[PDB]
């Protein structure tokens, strides 16, 4: 566990960070690939 | 008469272990005999050979590319080795037909093995890398040992996966021959009129040159000062001694501008990675950009018209 | 000008000519007596191209060009309109290259270094001397010989390289070839050890030279060290112009024929040259 | 961009070489730089900055981190020789060569110059010299060749100087780099490998006279070599090259 | 029968990473035996069964 | 199979996971690609051709 | 053991691991599923 | 390698579990294909 | 086994396991190899030409 | 009486030979019932 | 013939013993390989000739 | 006596000889075997 | 012919057994692949036509 | 004296000698014994 120190509450806050960015990424992905579909479906 | 050629007066003796500071010596075992004709010539060293993981990952799909081509060659070969012996170096591994172009549907006669092989070499090159950049993490060195590789790599990868799909053909990678492979770059230059007007080639063309040409310089300058202390190198920029000193001011008297130790061998990697960089880009315009060099060349006056 | 610590290092002797003569510096560069020679001729046979330019009339940048005398004339008179223009900036260079090599010589003499340097360029030198002076008059005349021009750019192989056919197939070419791949195969070792050890990662100590063997033992699996490499880059990049030069004059007098079909001297072999199968018997 | 140009000729392509025209560039100011850590700012004969610097200017000085636990040199720093250059400027006008005042070789001028190096007797990362003796090489021996021990040391001038004992072997290289040829006067002589050119039967010194033997820098350790006197010996003789072109 | 023995004499680590290589690369060949002759391409089978092409 | 966890006495899980994720991406690159190689399935295709789209 | 873990430690490295592989290896069936719906490959 | 017999025999017991997993799917994936196509 | 079992005093265990592995698998590949070459042993044409799979 | 390379005892020895020829003859035995499949499925003579 | 038994006292045995493996090995290869090329001796042509598979 | 090379006694030279010539002749007599096989299968004389 | 013997206290007798044998073999594939070639005397093609095996 | 460079004895010579005219006559005659059967099955003469 000794690779780059961070503490269980360190490692807590950057993970709820990083969830937190991936969610919104991935809810404008989401959003994206909604109006291409309904604009032009691939499927 | 003595340019620095041969060792006189030959001395030989246990060799070093090795030095560890974050090496794995799991992996690091054994060491090997000695060299009869470089003691000559120099340094006879031949070892230890470090069974890596990554190595290891090469040693297989290296030997499976090494080998099974080998197998598909003698089904042309007719199982006779005195044929084998003759037409060696004329056997050739083709890619799928053109039909199949992108498609990966080809048959094992057709080009099909091609990719069946040319996969297993495509895995070896590239777990290579790590190879040398995993040991330089252990040791800390600089990572210019992966950089420099990944020069050739990017303009080996477009030979075979990047500028053949752009058009979506397999027919445009390169047949696996000895000689095939020769016919095949002469036959790049005559598909596209002429290779001639092709810049980032005819950039490529002068880094060669200055490959080898810089490096006997170099190592001649080296080559001055084991006399003033070359092989010493190392700490050549720490402590500059006379080695540094002498031929440099030679360098400033001859070409005006001159260098020190330290920035000398930043021309070494760098104009060398100039000779696959400049071609990964260049051979792609050929195919997917500039179908004939020799109108493309008359755009900005290098052609006749 | 003098840098922080080469003042010493001038020493007004040795020189080629006389020792004490013609010795003094153009601020960074040196002009002496040799340094005349190549400044001398270098300095006409730049401008003379530019003459190359006005019997054509163009002046496009790279559409200057500079011709050299077909087969016919020779040593004899020839419209500066076609030659005694190429003939004469034959003479401008060639002196140059002379010039400058020997003249690098009193200045390895001054600092007491080893005559490689202008070893090593007077024989670079010698492929360019195989091009003219060499592989047209083995011949007899300067035809044989690719144009001066800019914008050719060593395209002859228009009747130059086919009339061999596939031209890497020179026995030498085809060694001669493989050498500058095996210096840039090299190359980059050197050009990363001494440099990698000169920078490590970034938070880690510069190396040491026990450092130096560890590195390319467990890749590879042999190390000859530094100067087997330096030498080897002698006897590598030398042989790879010897071995061109070489083969450039065999394509004269030596060679008339297409160069994939010498291979088939080893297919002639009498012993299994003709046993049915494969792609040959 | 099948075939298909923005306007004219201008496309992705050209596209590439006005890439490579600019990238290169960039490269080359920066090539030209980085070479530039060792006796700048310029100076000129008297040691003012000159007046032409150039484009290039100085790079970031780095200090770099020393192995051994030895210390730390800051490269590029301020520049020091700190070494005999006790000379005389032949012209105080600008651009002239500068002539040996007294006895140069003590002083090292030309071919003869000895440069300041560390103080210490090399050690190598294992914690043990760089160069071994002989007889302090413990293990290793001469294995397979040419002792010079039974050679006559003889000079360019064509006098005996002397006879080999023992050899100064690299423990690195494993290739020789130093020979003890102790002189009739009592010095113990070092010559380095590199510079002496022997066949098979013979030892001979092209580069000076037996004269210039009898001044051959002694070691103050009789067990370990310095760093200072290892070009202080070779400038001592490789210098004499020249002031003994005759003879 | 009792193959335990091995172990203490030949190293672990090198065995599993080997074999991992090994395993990958070996179905990747028959995968790709498989995958270029005509019948057993599953693929272009599939698309004839269901007449799509 | 919970006796797995020995191979975590055995690896370190760094090099194990880098590995892995170089793997895994490689891997759906190459069947991704093969996919799309062929006509038969090639969702851009299917839908170029089926929505009347050429 | 070349890494010097515990059993406790591998223990909930293991455990996180799988997780992860069940969690991937369940997106991975469903896409499968869907697909084959789509259009079946056998 | 310096390893005991007792842990000599917990890896192998680990190792051949683990391949008697791998080799049951196999079985069951060779049996699915030869139903589905033999290729006897 | 009456008197071979000195062999291995001889020869270091680890390596000749080593060579022998890989000897073996790439007798068997080659093998296998040769063996498709052969069009009446192509064990997936006999497959193909009973089964009038085309 | 050893006289290896490798100080292995006649123990050692013997223990790692029988665990060798053990394994040899399990493979062996599936070769041979391997060939015998395909000498009945398709003989070769 | 009784008193071979000092070669072993001349030569090492181990590097008998792979010089021994690489040339029988090798030479089996080449024998078989000639073998599978007469036409007179492939067993796996002949196996074709008597069963009237093509 | 011996020439003191590798340094084997005559009881280790002889009991390593014995071992060798007692393989030599089962790998003969296999081979005896193999050859007659194929040779009532198809002579090459 | 006697004091043959001495020739082995010029020469060391391992090396003069490694030449031997080397080149006796050399030797023996030499005339050997020469017989094969030659087609009165490669045996395995009189073998064919006696028999007539095709 | 006894111009020793591999320092061999008169006896050690002897044996060896001995030793190796024995092989020779074993192989030679084997030799013998080949020629024989082909010359007898096809002569070259
Ligand atoms: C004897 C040496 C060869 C030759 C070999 C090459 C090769 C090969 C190349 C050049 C390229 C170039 N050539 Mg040249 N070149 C020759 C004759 C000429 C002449 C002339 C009118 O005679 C001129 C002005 C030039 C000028 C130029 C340079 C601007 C350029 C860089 C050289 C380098 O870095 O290496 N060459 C002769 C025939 N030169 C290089 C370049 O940058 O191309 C884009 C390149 O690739
Ligand atoms: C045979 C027809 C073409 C030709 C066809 C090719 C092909 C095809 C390839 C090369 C490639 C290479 N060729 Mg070219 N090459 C020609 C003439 C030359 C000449 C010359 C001035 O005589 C030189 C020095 C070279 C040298 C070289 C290198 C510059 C380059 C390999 C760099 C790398 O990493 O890959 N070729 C002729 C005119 N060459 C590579 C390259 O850069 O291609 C664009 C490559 O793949
Ligand atoms: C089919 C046409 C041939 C070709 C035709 C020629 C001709 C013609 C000549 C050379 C010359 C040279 N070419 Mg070539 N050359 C080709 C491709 C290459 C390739 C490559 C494939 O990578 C390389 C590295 C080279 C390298 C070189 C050198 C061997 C040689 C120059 C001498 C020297 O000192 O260097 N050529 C193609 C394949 N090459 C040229 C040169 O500059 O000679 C001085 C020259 O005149
Ligand atoms: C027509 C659709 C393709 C298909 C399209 C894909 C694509 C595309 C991908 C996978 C991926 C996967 N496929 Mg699928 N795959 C097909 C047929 C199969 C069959 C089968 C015998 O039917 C199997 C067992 C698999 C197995 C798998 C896994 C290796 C992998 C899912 C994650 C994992 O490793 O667990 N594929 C069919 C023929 N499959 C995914 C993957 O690579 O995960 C890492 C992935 O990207
Ligand atoms: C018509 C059939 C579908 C197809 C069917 C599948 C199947 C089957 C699988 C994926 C899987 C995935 N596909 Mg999808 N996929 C296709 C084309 C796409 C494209 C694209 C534009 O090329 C993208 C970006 C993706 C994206 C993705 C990833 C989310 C995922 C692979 C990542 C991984 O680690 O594995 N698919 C087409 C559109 N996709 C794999 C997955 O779910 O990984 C978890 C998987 O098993
Ligand atoms: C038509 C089928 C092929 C055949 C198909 C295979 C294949 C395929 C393999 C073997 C393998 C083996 N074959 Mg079989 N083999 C054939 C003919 C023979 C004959 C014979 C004279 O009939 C013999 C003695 C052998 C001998 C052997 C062994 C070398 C080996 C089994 C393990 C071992 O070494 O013990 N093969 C026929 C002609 N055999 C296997 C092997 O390589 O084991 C290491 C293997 O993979
Ligand atoms: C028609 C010619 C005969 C023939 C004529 C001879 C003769 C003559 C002699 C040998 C002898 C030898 N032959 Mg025969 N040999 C034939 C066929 C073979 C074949 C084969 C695959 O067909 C092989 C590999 C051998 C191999 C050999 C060795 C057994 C032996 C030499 C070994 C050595 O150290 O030297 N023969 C054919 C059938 N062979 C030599 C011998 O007896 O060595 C002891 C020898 O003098
Ligand atoms: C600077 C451009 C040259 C280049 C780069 C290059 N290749 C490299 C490296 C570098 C910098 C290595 O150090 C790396 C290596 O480990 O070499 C031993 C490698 C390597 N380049 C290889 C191949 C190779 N590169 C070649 C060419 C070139 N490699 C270019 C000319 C050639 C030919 C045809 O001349 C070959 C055969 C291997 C020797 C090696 C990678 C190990 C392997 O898998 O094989
Ligand atoms: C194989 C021998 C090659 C060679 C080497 C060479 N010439 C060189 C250099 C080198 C390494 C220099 O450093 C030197 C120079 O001053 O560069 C700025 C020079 C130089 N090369 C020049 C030109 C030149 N040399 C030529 C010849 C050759 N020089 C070959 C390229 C050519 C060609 C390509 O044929 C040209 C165009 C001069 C401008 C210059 C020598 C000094 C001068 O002013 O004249
Ligand atoms: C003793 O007997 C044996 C058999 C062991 C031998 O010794 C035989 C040994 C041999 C070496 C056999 C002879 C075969 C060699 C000589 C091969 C020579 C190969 C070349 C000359 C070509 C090398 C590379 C050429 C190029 C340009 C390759 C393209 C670069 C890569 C990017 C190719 C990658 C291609 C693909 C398709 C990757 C993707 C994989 C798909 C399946 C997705
Ligand atoms: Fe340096």
């Amino acid at each position: 566990l000794g690779y780059t120190g961070l503490t269980d509450e360190q490692a807590q806050e950057l993970h709820s960070v990083y969830m937190s960015g991936l969610w919104l990424f991935s809810a404008v992905a989401i959003v994206a690939h909604l109006a291409v579909y309904i604009w032009r479906p691939w499927f | 008469e003595y340019q620095n050629i041969f060792s006189q007066v030959q001395v030989r003796g246990p060799a070093d272990l090795g030095m560890t500071e974050d090496v794995n010596l799991a992996n690091r075992s054994g060491v090997g005999p000695f060299s009869t004709l470089l003691g000559w010539f120099g340094n006879a060293q031949l070892g230890p050979i470090y069974l890596g993981s990554l190595g290891v990952l090469s040693l297989f799909s290296g030997l499976m590319w090494f080998f099974t081509i080998g197998i598909w060659f003698w089904y042309q070969a007719g199982w006779n080795p005195a044929v084998f012996l003759r037409d060696l170096f004329f056997f050739s591994l083709e890619p799928p037909a053109p039909e199949y172009g992108l498609s990966f549907a080809a048959p094992l006669k057709e080009g099909g093995l091609w990719l069946i092989a040319s996969f297993f070499m495509f895995v070896a090159v590239w777990s290579w890398w790590g190879r040398t950049y995993l040991r330089a993490q252990a040791l800390g060195m600089g990572k210019h040992t992966a950089w420099a590789f990944l020069s050739a790599i990017w303009l080996w990868m477009v030979l075979g996966f990047i500028r053949p799909i752009l058009m979506g053909s397999w027919s445009e990678a390169v047949p696996y021959g000895i000689f095939s492979h020769l016919d095949w770059t002469n036959n790049f230059s005559l598909v596209h009129g002429n290779l001639f007007y092709n810049p980032f080639h005819g950039l490529s063309i002068a880094f060669l040159y200055g490959s080898a040409l810089l490096f006997a310089m170099h190592g001649a300058t080296i080559l001055a000062v084991s006399r003033f202390g070359g092989e010493r190198e190392l700490e050549q920029i720490a402590d500059r001694g006379t080695a540094a000193e002498r031929a440099a001011l030679f360098w400033r008297w001859t070409m005006g501008f001159n260098a020190t130790m330290e920035g000398i061998h930043r021309w070494a990697i760098w104009m060398a990675v100039l000779v696959t960089l400049t071609g990964g880009i260049g051979i792609l315009l050929s195919g997917t950009v500039v179908d004939n060099w020799y109108v493309w060349g008359q755009n900005h006056g290098m052609a006749p018209l | 000008a003098l840098l922080s610590f080469e003042r010493k290092y001038r020493v007004p002797g040795g020189t080629l000519v006389g020792g004490n003569l013609f010795d003094f510096w153009v601020g960074p560069f040196y002009v002496g007596f040799f340094g005349v020679a190549t400044f001398f001729f270098a300095a006409l046979g730049i401008i003379l191209i530019a003459w190359s330019a006005v019997l054509q009339g163009t002046w496009n940048p790279q559409l200057i060009s500079v011709y050299p005398p077909a087969l016919e004339y020779g040593l004899g008179g020839a419209p500066l309109a076609k030659g005694g223009l190429w003939q004469i900036i034959t003479i401008c260079a060639t002196g140059a290259f002379v010039s400058w090599a020997l003249r690098e010589v009193e200045i390895c003499r001054k600092l007491g270094i080893g005559y490689h340097i202008p070893f090593a360029f007077a024989f670079a030198i010698l492929a360019y001397l195989t091009l003219v002076l060499f592989r047209p008059v083995m011949m007899g005349a300067w035809g044989y010989a690719f144009p001066y021009g800019i914008w050719t750019h060593l395209d002859w192989v228009s009747n130059t390289g086919y009339t061999y056919g596939n031209f890497h197939y020179n026995p030498a070419h085809m060694i001669a070839i493989s050498f500058f791949f095996t210096n840039a195969l090299a190359l980059a070792l050197h050009g990363a050890l001494v440099l990698s050890a000169a920078n490590p990662e970034k938070g880690k100590e510069m190396r040491t030279p026990d450092h130096e063997d560890t590195f390319f033992r467990d890749l590879v699996g042999y190390s000859i060290g530094t100067l087997g490499i330096h030498r080897l880059g002698l006897l590598l990049s030398l042989s790879a112009v010897f071995f061109s030069a070489l083969c450039m004059i065999i394509t004269g007098t030596i060679w008339f024929d297409q160069w994939v079909d010498w291979w088939q001297w080893w297919v002639k072999l009498p012993w299994w040259a003709n046993i049915p199968g494969g792609i040959n018997g | 961009m099948v075939g298909v140009t923005a306007f004219g000729n201008f496309d992705l392509a050209s596209l590439a070489i006005y890439s490579f025209w600019i990238f290169l560039a960039g490269l080359i100011y920066y090539l030209q730089t980085e070479n530039m850590r060792e006796g700048y700012p310029l100076e000129n004969e008297d040691g003012t900055p000159a007046a032409n610097q150039g484009p290039f200017p100085l790079p970031k000085p780095k200090t770099f981190i020393l192995p051994h636990g030895r210390g730390t040199l800051t490269v590029p720093g301020p520049e020091s020789e700190d070494r005999p250059i006790a000379l005389a400027r032949t012209a105080v006008s600008e651009g002239f060569p500068h002539a040996p005042t007294g006895d140069p070789m003590k002083d090292g001028v030309g071919p003869a110059s000895w440069v300041a190096r560390r103080d210490l007797p090399e050690l190598d990362g294992h914690g043990h010299n760089k160069i071994k003796p002989m007889k302090a090489a413990a293990g290793f021996h001469v294995s397979a060749g040419k002792n010079p021990i039974g050679l006559p040391v003889r000079g360019c001038d064509l006098e005996i100087a002397g006879k080999v004992v023992d050899i100064w072997v690299d423990i690195p290289e494993q290739m020789a780099r130093f020979l003890e040829v102790e002189l009739k006067d009592g010095s113990t002589r070092l010559l380095p490998m590199q510079m002496v050119k022997v066949q098979s039967n013979r030892v001979h010194v092209n580069a000076l006279s037996s004269d210039l033997f009898a001044g051959i820098p002694t070691i103050k350790s009789p067990t370990e070599v310095t760093l200072l006197e290892e070009d202080k010996i070779c400038g001592y003789v490789a210098g004499g090259l020249m002031y003994a072109a005759p003879k | 029968s009792k193959f335990y023995k091995i172990w203490m004499i030949f190293d672990p680590r090198r065995v599993f990473v080997a074999q991992g290589v090994f395993l990958f690369l070996l179905a990747v060949m028959i995968h790709l035996i498989l995958l270029s002759t005509p019948s057993y391409n599953w693929l272009e089978i599939s698309a004839a069964k269901y007449n799509r092409v």
